[PDB]
């Protein structure tokens, strides 16, 4: 039952799902350059920093989120950064996004000083989430949900927050029932990755101790966005 | 504090 006041959120999320846009020339990148472990770096980096952009740009046209509190919407961005990015890269893999190149992008990330202690889970991560059969809806509005949970560390009016994604889980029920009511359980599989992307951002702090005790120059807005000094 | 964020929101 997807009532009007709603198919206008969602269309709102959807358009700008496809409106704040990666660059062309940038995701070649993926495709074109040479395949070396400092190259693959190199690369994933770009990438990164320019979807760092594309989902500050995505945020701020998040309904009610220009409304918030200035100091609070810093500790989200920065609390949702990698979670977003994880959901992305999935969905690159899982649905082959032709821009995203898929198995290259793949083979840069295997190749680029991660360890297999967080190469396995991560892999196996994104072949679950794909097994869900995941709609471009579903991507979208998970996103949308994980940068807006209240229950962010550092934040001070988790119950403006609260506000601002009751919404979208409300309306991404409906479209689990709508669109698969042969299982009613599929809203609950959806809501069991916010978790699994939890225990990601952990994996991820690691990642990142990695490379920098190997010289890896990162950028200074993923600096900013996850604190490197 | 965190420039470049503010930055990004503002612009
Ligand atoms: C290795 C890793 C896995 C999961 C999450 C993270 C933050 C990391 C991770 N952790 O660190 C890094 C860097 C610092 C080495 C990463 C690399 O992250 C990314 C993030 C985004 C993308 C990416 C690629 C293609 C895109 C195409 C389009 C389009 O066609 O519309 N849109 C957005 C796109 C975004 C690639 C790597």
């Amino acid at each position: 039952e997807l009532t009007p006041d709603q198919q206008t959120l969602l269309h709102f999320i959807m358009d700008s799902y496809n409106k704040q846009r990666m660059p062309q020339e940038i995701t070649n990148k993926i495709l074109k350059e040479e395949f070396s472990a400092e190259e693959n770096f190199e690369i994933l980096t770009e990438m990164a920093t320019n979807h760092v952009q594309v989902l500050v740009e995505f945020t701020k046209k998040l309904p009610g989120f220009q409304t918030l509190d200035h100091e609070d919407q810093i500790a989200l961005l920065k609390g949702s950064a990698v979670e977003a990015m994880f959901l992305r890269s999935a969905e690159i893999f899982n649905k082959k996004l032709p821009s995203g190149h898929s198995d290259l992008l793949e083979e840069r990330i295997r190749n680029s000083g991660i360890s297999d202690e967080y190469i396995t889970p991560m892999f196996s991560f994104y072949k679950s989430i794909g097994e869900l059969k995941m709609t471009q809806e579903e991507y979208a509005l998970l996103t949308a949900i994980v940068i807006l949970s209240p229950d962010r560390q550092y934040i001070k009016d988790r119950e403006a927050v609260e506000k601002l994604q009751e919404p979208l889980l409300d309306v991404l029920q409906k479209l689990c029932k709508i669109h698969q009511p042969e299982n009613p359980q599929h809203f609950a599989e959806l809501l069991g990755r916010l978790t699994e992307l939890r225990t990601f951002n952990h994996h991820h702090a690691e990642m990142l101790m990695s490379w920098r005790v190997n010289d890896h120059k990162f950028t200074p807005l993923l600096e900013e966005i996850w604190d490197v000094q | 504090d965190h420039q470049l964020l503010r930055y990004l929101l503002d612009k």
